[PDB]
């Protein structure tokens, strides 16, 4: 609906500027109106990892995976979620399945190196 | 024949490339101010002789392909020249030697244009008429723009001063140069062409002109530029509309009526917000 | 209506801001909720010409000029857009046209001379 | 509703950016959709107030407070728009104001001084 | 047509002409002996283009009173040079740069009176020989 892309657009608009927390504001009317939009749970995810809000960072990413699980991205972020809650053994998986679907990314098995060794 | 002498053309101008790429890395290899002196000049001086040696021999050359591979020859000396000289005064800026780098661009463009002009008056076909006045508007819009650009990385002092008059009198020239070839063409389609070259490059020498005076907006060079301005737009158009009364077709007339419009009304507005400022 | 507006003043945001991307998306809103508005329908035909997108550009002009043909801006742009895609005679007319309602737009002067020299 | 959100943040962020005539409009939506939002009301005075708009900054600025009477930086901004008009009886009342709900506000209390040299 | 070159020439010759009388300005408002001698050389060289390239259309001025203009455009680019160069040469004495301010007139005079000839050997009217015979009896005694 209008409402959605409206809600959808702002979001998207806000988050590039980083003014994160209207983001968030904006993210949560879109998904209240369209669940479904994985796009919307990632950048929501996304726009609390940036304020520090893990846990919530991380139930946003987990949604945006069950909708999209080739977001490498998020599996990234995810990953690193955990790994800033000190929560290695979750880090390392996620950034082992980031690196699976995006063996590129150097900071994502550099960071399960890292995970491995802070988990011991 | 003709191969020989075209062939101590291509020799010649070769030498004379070489030499000026020679010259102006070792402006730039060099840490003084004097190494951009040296090359700028000695680029120019080259580049000068050059061309003088080219027409030398190049008015032998009976046969218009080798007389367009000797313009040719010009035309690639001169935007060498050119261009060496603007890297090296552009690089350097800091006001030191510029007026000679806006001096010799000038006199460089003035030299070939003539020399093209001079080698172009002797042939017939109307193609190569074109392509002579090609090579001319070439020339004319590189070296306007190549001294538009370093007054720019100077800002105003006299610099912009040089560039005003050294825009106005490469325009006219090649205004001229142009009109005096096209005064043999055939027909209406190369006739117009010259026509359009010439508002072309009178307009393009109008937009430097006025940038130059517009963006340091300072009433001394306001006023000078909009003589240059005037000066130009009247001579571009009676350029125009010599060549214009040997049309007989209407469509081409009434183009060149445009043209003749479109270059006053140009002018004109120019000049008026250059007043305003 | 309030959908409008806000997707209206969303589309300029973004516009102003270079997301044009984003300004094409809520201009469409804008105008499937209202086609009348010849300031989106012009803003869009920009932000589709910032992007290259030269065909959308003149379509959206178009109509932009068909609600307000007293915009010589748009009939610049117009012009401007059919210079870019090799069809002179047509951005020399709207060169024309634009010069019409403002004899003072010094560019369009140019591009109309420069125009009329490559159509020939 | 959703709508007054998006208005809100539309308005937050336009305003925040400095574009404050885009705020204007969108926060008078933001209102008409939902009165009692002070802080809409308080920051369309704002963007009023920074346009040179000080009769309409006055006006809402009076409403944010009938909503919010500790809103002392509303208090200020409404002395500053009486003091900007030259009407210093109403400035110092204001200031006044502003400096019993916030003592530390030094420029309200500078201006007070000064408000009271000009109405002598 | 003649029109179109004679008008070169007038262009070029004016510029000629005022790049000339700047430089003398520049040696004189300048303190320093290679100022004057900088001009000098600079007054010259330019001047012997600008001859140099006025003939070089100039001979395509199939009709006189072109001719004449040019010729007439050649010696006064001629005499302003060496005025200019006698100025600032006479203004800083000094024994210094001398020889160059004598050398360089005197090459100018025998550039135009040469550049001159060379235009004047073209033409047919006996009052335009007279002319051209007084122009180069002018360079020359001025020089």
């Amino acid at each position: 609906g209008e409402e959605a892309e409206l809600a959808y657009l702002l979001g998207e608009l806000a988050y590039k500027l980083g003014e994160y927390r209207i983001a968030i504001r904006a993210y949560r009317i879109a998904l209240k109106r369209d669940p479904n939009n994985a796009e919307a749970w990632y950048n929501l995810g996304n726009a609390y990892y940036k304020q520090g809000d893990y846990d919530e960072a991380i139930e946003y990413y987990q949604k945006a995976l069950e909708l999209d699980p080739n977001n490498a991205e998020a599996w990234y972020n995810l990953g690193n979620a955990y790994y800033k809650q000190g929560d290695y053994d979750e880090a390392i998986e996620y950034y082992e399945k980031a690196l699976e679907l995006d063996p590129e990314n150097l900071e994502a098995l550099q960071n399960l190196l890292n995970a491995m060794d802070k988990q011991g | 024949i003709e191969e020989v002498v075209a062939e101590m053309i291509d020799i010649l101008a070769e030498s004379s490339k070489k030499s000026i790429e020679e010259l102006a890395r070792a402006a730039d290899n060099k840490t003084t101010e004097k190494a951009v002196a040296e090359a700028i000049e000695e680029i120019a001086r080259l580049a000068t002789a050059a061309i003088q040696l080219i027409e030398a021999l190049a008015k032998n050359l009976a046969s218009e392909e080798f007389m367009a591979r000797a313009i040719s020859a010009i035309a690639e000396l001169a935007k060498k020249a050119i261009e060496a000289i603007y890297r090296l005064a552009d690089n350097h800026t800091t006001d030191t030697f510029m007026a000679r780098a806006i001096a010799a661009i000038a006199n460089l463009a003035v030299t070939a244009i003539l020399a093209i002009a001079a080698l172009a008056s002797n042939h017939t076909t109307e193609e190569f008429m074109a392509r002579a006045i090609s090579a001319i508007a070439e020339l004319a819009k590189k070296a306007i723009e190549a001294i538009y650009r370093l007054a720019d990385n100077h800002t105003t002092d006299k610099f912009m001063a040089a560039a005003i008059e050294a825009i106005a009198l490469l325009a006219t020239l090649a205004i001229l140069a142009i009109a005096l070839l096209a005064s043999n063409h055939t027909t209406e389609k190369f006739m117009a062409r010259a026509i359009m070259a010439i508002a072309i490059l009178a307009a393009k020498a109008i937009e430097a002109i006025y940038r130059l005076a517009d963006n340091h907006t300072s009433p001394t060079y306001i006023e000078k530029a909009i003589e240059a301005i005037e000066k130009i737009a009247r001579k571009a158009i009676k350029a125009i509309e010599m060549l214009a009364k040997n049309i007989t077709t209407e469509e081409y007339k009434e183009k060149a009526k445009k043209i003749i419009d479109i270059i006053r009304k140009l002018a004109k507005m120019a000049i008026k917000k250059l007043e305003d400022n």
